[PDB]
């Protein structure tokens, strides 16, 4: 689909940036790659791994909530608390409400509510100090297409092209968007900045972003190969 | 197993 397409584009963009060896310059000018306009519309603010039994629950920065169940289906609740979207394994979408929800989705809705009640009670909101970009009035939410965990990070792939990598050891985060061809870096101090990948290639960047972008390349290749 | 507390 266009999803597969966006993974190829991200991979190419990362390969280009990394090939330029951005941290190896006469004078690194990372500030010149800053593009605050390119801040993402959506990222994952919280998640709960219950994949031993049901799947992975998460919340987007707009306070909407989703589940990617172990059967590769997705249920997403809008931040109005009533609008629902069910996505089947092959991507087929159905628009529903918790008011008029099909009986067949009883168990999954109950699980979504379990996750919803847990997250609004337990976890920090990633990028809480970040004001999202925009998107149009009555737009539909993206859903989690896939995720996996490594020793170093959890990798999250949204259906709108965005790949998020949260690093476990120091809580640094990357939000990558092929559409904007940009990367948002959240430092260990929860400070943040959005960079145009083409300008990072032009002007360079610090070792810690460069390193994380190398790992990001490896991760996006893994998403594509699977 | 969750995101950051």
């Amino acid at each position: 689909e266009a999803i597969e397409c966006h993974l190829s584009d991200l991979l190419q963009q990362l390969t280009s940036v990394n090939a330029s060896k951005p941290s190896e310059r006469g004078l690194v000018r990372q500030e010149e790659a800053e593009d605050p306009a390119c801040i993402p519309i959506f990222w994952v603010s919280k998640w709960v791994d219950y994949s031993d039994k049901y799947g992975l629950g998460y919340q987007l920065c707009d306070n909407s909530v989703g589940v990617l169940f172990n059967d590769s289906t997705r249920l997403i609740l809008y931040n109005d608390g009533d609008s629902l979207q069910y996505i089947e394994r092959d991507g087929t979408e159905s628009y529903l409400t918790v008011s008029s929800h099909p009986n067949s989705l009883m168990k999954k809705i109950t699980l979504l509510n379990y996750f919803r009640n847990y997250m609004s009670e337990h976890l920090l909101k990633a990028g809480a100090n970040i004001t999202p970009r925009e998107g149009d009035e009555l737009a539909r939410l993206p859903y989690l297409r896939t995720w996996f965990r490594t020793r170093s990070a959890i990798i999250l792939h949204l259906s709108n092209g965005t790949v998020q990598i949260n690093f476990f050891q120091d809580h640094t985060k990357l939000i990558l968007c092929p559409l904007m061809a940009a990367v948002t870096y959240i430092n260990e101090k929860r400070d943040f900045q959005t960079y145009r990948l083409s300008l990072l290639e032009e002007y360079g960047c610090c070792k810690e972003l460069a390193s994380r972008l190398r790992y990001a390349r490896t991760m996006v290749d893994k998403l594509l190969s699977s | 197993k969750t995101s950051t507390i």
